[PDB]
């Protein structure tokens, strides 16, 4: 009883349904001049280009 | 209302006390607890079942009381 | 010499759960202390995990405890478990209280007014809990009760619009509710050490109100594994609440976002309030009617001042123990009634038991205490 | 069967905690296989596995 | 984006000095940077995640 | 006219302790939710990813979601314009605002169909009823803007019965009475309000065995601890 | 006789607070443990209505925190007491603990211990407190800490992407920084209590380091007089910075909403962290690092045990009483280093001062005690 | 690159008792509701913090209504647009973020409510950035970015407005650059912090009372620790 | 702890006075102010030295900052 007490509980923790929607993005490449970086949207980390 | 070594002071008492792992986990359930229960239950049936009996019948005397009001109109 | 009798915080330990001398008498009507607590310790943490996943706003209350229940792990069972534990701590409190007042108990004074104090912390926590999931039946009830504080005259207009935060329940009523059923039961624990402190300064009570210091046993480890079986009976009749009928307690229109127009038309509050509820409507008096309620609660700090009788319990005395289930009989009637609709019937019903309720508690106690004192002799 | 029982798994206590901790995760073991069978078992039909089985 | 001593990238947490590529020659960093899965079009675009 | 007529309980294959919920209906009910009742009952807290592992598949999942374009955010330059969506899909609002579902009616807002089955005095019986029980007004209409329905408190609804002989004759053989699409439909109605249905019935079925193992264990061992007490006697020496 | 000596709350309060033995010498710094306990309070009040007029959601806190500041009345004020409160906090806790070092109280070994346990509660609330703003600075403060988690192998990938509350920081990160920093601070409060109970165990301690059981004076009225002077100089100077500079100690990158890329050169948190992350961007060693800050905390913990000289004042030990002023010389470098951004002389001397910072402690403390035992002909 | 650290000015308001003047206050709001109400907001100042600080009743009424709201629901329930009583924001000349950044040349206009407070300098900050346009000393100027020596890359995308579009002040003042400038800064000031009143107002209540009260309770410490400062010591032996 | 069990002190005579009728401040000018110049005396050697230490590492690694910023080379 007690380790599956921890163990929902840890789960209750662990994440949500909705943070393991995470998206396939399509970008272009030459909008951006040579010798620049630029952040784009993964996970909400940035995404160098 | 404190520790023990002081409460009462109390003279010509023995008592007996008997090993655990001695005797029976369950001495004689069945012959005992039933009529101990059957004991018990008489023993309040004159006053915890009177009240419940007058809850019922207030209950129902209301209720189709409402029902007369609510199934002529 | 020994470790227990020697470390502070262990000699604490020692005074409290081991060389406590204990009543042997007590059957399982006195597990009510360690069901409370574990009730309590388990709201704390439902409450801190919803907290952990709760938005105290109006417009994203209902929409984040679905999203809790939908989406978040095992928030569903953690939602149903703090709502049912809060059902199941108040069955406890009620036949805890229904133990102190019938086998004599009440005749510590301080401990009980500490005992009524968190009678009131435990309404008013289990009010703001009701209020926060921002439902219709919550907010039509929370105005109601916030027009029965404004009944004051001269003090409760103010009073009220300073609970508000606005004209009625907005977004800031919403969040000071959130901070209070949010802060309050640490307020409930500390009071609960101190009744506990009340307690083992005078000692506990056996059925026969004979005290039993001849026959004391120990606290450990009799009543430590007896208060484990009476725990985990309460957590298979919790835990099989919460997953086999959820619905038995909770109020259908409950799940429904708030509509500020409606007043839907079966409105009430939860079932441990009703009975507070049906002695408001039966009396045709809106401060007449709070003050009935707070002189009810008055009456429970009275009734220590009344114990006319030369026994303690009314283990022996029949006619006042009769008197006590036409009491039971009667507070069951009182909710039904509150879980009514308004009607004629119920109305003269209603008024009537109200009144009962008054007259048992308050007159016919000391004239059946008289009863049975003239009748013995005496 | 209990004197060997008691003689062997009762007199210490640290191996009586480690074998208890191992018959407990057999023990899990075993009623995950039960419980999952039983239930699977009085719902057949109506269950997500057989109609996904479909395709 | 064009700082450090190697010109590329440059965290200012620390002082990580990174090479155009990303690669720690000077400072505590202990690793260097993850390919994502990304695949060009020689429409200019590319499939990132 | 203040007489409500209860629902009676109904011999549903969710109906005990141990029973559980058709996902095949509860798929037929949602193609019927999304075929039909999706146009004038919003149901904006179910998305695309509550029906993963549930009944569908996984790449009719993005078919699903790609049947249905909602918005993208801002192009750089707040355009908002349609995008598919893959998997984080909700479902659409049919009205953008409350009034604009008013002004498309005589008021008499739809609700959402979160929590339906739970949210009136009686649950999925009730909306069964609610879709079944539709007849004639003897003597007693009010004023010719609304519809006749006993199951109703106030026995008056603005919606039209939208069931009429096969509205959709759907994908297998089932024939679409009345009786088919109201079963699918109670069934979606019952699985919207909880999401955790058989998983908690599961988890019961654990709960029964293990209190069926702890109750005589525990009881035994405070039998066996207050075994002392319940054996000790007295005698009297002066 | 009398009502303090027989009512069992008076009896606590009074073998606490009234009839008190204390010693009599005591300067100004025995009052800073009152001024902890004022401070406590405070913060606690200040937090109060703080949650009852914030939103813990990260489209809407910081205009919630806007919306305290401008429309809330003096919900300016409150912030202001809030966060520099929590600044004379440290400055208290950091005197505490520099007095209860100088004159030598560390050999009540658990009382110590509590200390330590208190030091890291304080530092987590304070920093998840720190983080519930939802600023630029708090977001990237609580990234890299976050990740500082993170740097523990083969452990610390679970644990932190089980922490994180998503793949990174966001709604639900906010909201479990927001139930732990309530659920704290009363955590800190208990444990005050039982640290002050070990020292009424124990004892309270004089200048001189002598044992002073033969000039034993109440607490009352004496110290509580010279507490309320100590209340009153410490309200003024907080009444002081929160009426003439909010924007001195206050930062300034947290006012701004929090841009996910923006990631400003300045990477510096509030003040009381400064000290340690100085120690941290010195070693060129990830789990190095980690493991030096742990270890740095850990030899305060085991300060007691290098203790060795035959007197426990640093009044008549002239020589560790300079290398103390060395090591309080040596914190202020260690925390104005970290309040700097990263260069080469700043890499060498921070490197530096971690390095004059163990040695002072590990080696030439205890050394000198035991050249200062073995003048004396011991 | 390097950072200029600014000079600091002897402002009027600088010294810790010194308030800040309300006629400066209104005509440094009509400096930002001519020319700098165009490309940055201020989105948390209502018109009501105006109407007891720098205009009376009718001037921040009409101020509040000869602005769009673009209100919520009517009758149908879409949209309409109002002039707004006192509870308007002021009306985001940029609505999106990235539309913002596509205006102008990239670098997005922030918001001007906490810029004096949270800039690494107070109001002289501002005060130098706005008058600092200068000669390049042949520097990069990548077509976009104009030269300023008072901001960490000398690189600004924004236009110097200062000299350009004299404003015309209600009162009336010849606007020349710095004397607009400093009125602005002033306004900025007040945005910063409106409790500024009244926190000065509380700080001559708290010095008064510290310095009134604080030798007291010194006094009543000394007092009730004057036995033990004067007891002597003597010793007894037999 | 107790009160009353604490030690056996004997041959001890103490005079002390009653609060009211001495003044408030005892020649607060004539006996604190060398109280305290005999602490400054009594301290410097103890407390000072680190913070002059410290003021110089601070100067100077504020202007080996500049120096370090500021390069001009040759080309
Ligand atoms: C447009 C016409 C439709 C369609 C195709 C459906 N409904 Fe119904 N519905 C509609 C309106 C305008 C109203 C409002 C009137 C009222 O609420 O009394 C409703 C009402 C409902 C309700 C509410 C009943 C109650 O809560 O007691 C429900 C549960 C409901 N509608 C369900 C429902 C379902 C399951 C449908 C698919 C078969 C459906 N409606 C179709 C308008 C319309
Ligand atoms: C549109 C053109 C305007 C107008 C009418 C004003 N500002 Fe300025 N501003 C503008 C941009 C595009 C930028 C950002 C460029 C960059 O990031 O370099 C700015 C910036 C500022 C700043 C911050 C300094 C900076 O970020 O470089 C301040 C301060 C500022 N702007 C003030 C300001 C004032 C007081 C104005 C009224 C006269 C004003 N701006 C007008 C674009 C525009
Ligand atoms: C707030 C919830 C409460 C908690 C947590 C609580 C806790 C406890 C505990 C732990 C005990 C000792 C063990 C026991 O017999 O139950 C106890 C006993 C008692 N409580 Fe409470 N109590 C609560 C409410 C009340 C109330 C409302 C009253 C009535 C005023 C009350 C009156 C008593 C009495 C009279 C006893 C002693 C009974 C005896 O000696 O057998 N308690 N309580
Ligand atoms: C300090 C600890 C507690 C916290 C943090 C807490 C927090 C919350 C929160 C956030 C809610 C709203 C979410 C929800 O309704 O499911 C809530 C509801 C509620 N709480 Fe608590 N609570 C605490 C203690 C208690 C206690 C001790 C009780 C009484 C036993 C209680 C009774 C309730 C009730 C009845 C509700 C309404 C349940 C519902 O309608 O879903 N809470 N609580
Ligand atoms: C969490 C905040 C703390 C509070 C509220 C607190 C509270 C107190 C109080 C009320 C006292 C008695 C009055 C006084 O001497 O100032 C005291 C004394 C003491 N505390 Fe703490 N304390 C705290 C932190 C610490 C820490 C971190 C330590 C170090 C481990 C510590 C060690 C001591 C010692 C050694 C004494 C006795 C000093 C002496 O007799 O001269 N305290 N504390
Ligand atoms: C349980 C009681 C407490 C509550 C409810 C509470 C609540 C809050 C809230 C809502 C904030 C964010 C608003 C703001 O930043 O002004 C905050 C910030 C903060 N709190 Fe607390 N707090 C509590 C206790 C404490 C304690 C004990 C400390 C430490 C002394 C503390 C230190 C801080 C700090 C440093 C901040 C950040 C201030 C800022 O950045 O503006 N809080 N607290």
């Amino acid at each position: 009883a007690a380790k599956n007490v921890v163990s929902q509980f840890v789960s209750s923790m662990s994440a949500s349904a909705d943070v393991l929607a995470m998206s396939k993005i399509e970008i272009k490449l030459s909008d951006i001049p040579e010798g620049k970086n630029m952040a784009f949207k993964w996970r909400g980390k940035p995404l160098f280009v | 209302g404190r520790q023990f070594g002081h409460l009462t002071r109390v003279r010509h008492v023995i008592t007996y006390s008997l090993s655990p792992f001695e005797q029976r986990a369950f001495p004689h359930y069945f012959s005992k607890g039933i009529p101990n229960v059957l004991r018990r239950t008489r023993a309040c049936i004159l006053r915890v079942a009177p009240p419940f009996v007058v809850f019922y019948l207030v209950y129902t005397w209301g209720t189709q009381e409402f029902e007369k009001s609510k199934r002529k109109n | 010499i020994n470790i227990r009798k020697t470390h502070p915080l262990m000699k604490i330990v020692n005074n409290a759960f081991i060389d406590l001398p204990a009543p042997s008498n007590i059957s399982s009507w006195w597990n009510f202390g360690s069901l409370l607590g574990i009730c309590l310790i388990l709201q704390i943490l439902t409450g801190l995990f919803l907290a952990m996943h709760y938005t105290p706003d109006t417009t994203t209350a209902f929409s984040s405890v679905t999203h809790i229940c939908r989406d978040v792990n095992y928030g569903w069972i953690i939602r149903y478990m703090h709502a049912n534990g809060a059902s199941m701590f108040f069955i406890c409190l009620f036949m805890h209280v229904g133990r102190g007042l019938y086998y004599g108990s009440y005749t510590f004074l301080e401990t009980w007014n500490i005992g009524v104090i968190l009678l009131f912390a435990t309404m008013a926590t289990a009010f703001m809990g009701y209020v926060l999931p921002w439902g219709q039946m919550s907010f039509w009830g929370a105005t109601v009760i916030t027009n029965l504080l404004s009944a004051i005259p001269y003090i409760g207009t103010n009073l009220v619009e300073w609970i508000w935060g606005g004209f009625s329940v907005d977004k800031a009523t919403l969040t000071r509710f959130f901070a209070f059923h949010f802060i309050f039961p640490f307020i409930i624990a500390a009071l609960a050490m101190v009744h506990l402190l009340f307690l083992h300064e005078t000692g506990s009570n056996n059925p026969t109100g004979i005290p039993s210091d001849t026959d004391k046993i120990p606290f450990h480890p009799y009543y430590t594994i007896k208060d484990i079986l009476g725990a985990i009976l309460l957590i298979l009749i919790l835990m099989l609440l919460v997953l086999f009928t959820p619905d038995l307690l909770g109020d259908p229109d409950n799940y429904t976002p708030a509509n500020p127009l409606n007043t839907p038309p079966h409105i009430k509050p939860e079932w441990y309030f009703l009975f507070a509820y049906a002695i408001l409507r039966s009396i045709p008096n809106k401060l007449g009617g709070v003050l009935a309620l707070v002189l009810s609660i008055l009456v429970l700090v009275i009734m220590p001042l009344l114990h006319t009788s030369k026994q303690r319990s009314m283990m022996f005395r029949p006619i006042s123990q009769c008197m006590f289930w036409i009491l039971v009989a009667d507070l069951l009637t009182l909710t039904w009634i509150g879980g009514q609709p308004v009607e004629h019937p119920y109305i003269i019903i209603g008024q009537l038991a109200s009144i009962m309720y008054f007259l048992i508690i308050l007159v016919m106690m000391p004239v059946a205490s008289i009863i049975e004192n003239n009748l013995l002799k005496w | 069967l209990t004197a060997r029982l008691y003689s062997l798994l009762f007199r210490r206590t640290s191996t009586f905690a480690l074998t208890i901790v191992v018959g407990a995760l057999f023990f899990e073991r075993a009623f995950d296989q039960g419980a999952d069978a039983i239930y699977e078992h009085i719902n057949e039909g109506k269950l997500w596995k057989h109609i996904k089985h479909k395709y | 984006a064009n700082a450090g001593d190697f010109g590329g990238y440059y965290c200012p947490c620390h002082g990580s000095h990174y090479d155009a590529s990303g690669r720690i020659r000077k400072g505590p960093a202990p690793l260097n940077l993850e390919v994502p899965s990304y695949e060009f079009t020689s429409d200019d675009m590319v499939i990132v995640g | 006219s203040d007489l409500e007529l209860h629902p009676p309980s109904y011999p549903w294959s969710h109906r005990g302790l141990l029973s559980s919920l058709d996902h095949t209906s509860i798929r037929r009910g949602f193609q019927v939710y999304k075929q039909v009742c999706s146009s004038c009952h919003s149901m904006d807290y179910v998305a695309y990813r509550h029906l993963v592992g549930v009944c569908y598949t996984e790449d009719e999942a993005k078919a699903l979601a790609e049947e249905v374009e909602v918005q993208d955010g801002p192009n750089e330059d707040g355009e908002m314009f349609m995008r598919p969506g893959k998997l984080s899909d909700y479902f659409p609002k049919p009205y953008p605002n409350p009034e604009a579902a008013r002004a498309a009616n005589n008021g008499a807002l739809p609700p959402d169909l979160s929590y339906i089955v739970r949210a009136r005095h009686g649950g999925e019986d009730y909306v069964f009823s609610l879709l079944t029980g539709y007849c004639e007004p003897p003597r007693v209409s009010l004023r010719e803007g609304l519809y006749f329905n006993p199951y109703f408190p106030g026995q008056a609804i603005g919606m039209a019965p939208p069931i009429y002989n096969e509205v959709l004759e759907f994908d297998d053989g089932t024939p679409a009475t009345m009786s088919q699409v109201a079963k699918d439909v109670c069934t979606f109605l019952r699985w919207a309000a909880e999401p955790e249905h058989d998983h908690r019935k599961r988890m019961g079925l654990k709960m029964l065995l293990m209190m069926g193992l702890l109750l005589p264990l525990v009881y035994a061992m405070k039998r066996h601890k207050w075994s002392v007490l319940k054996s000790r006697k007295l005698a009297y020496r002066p």
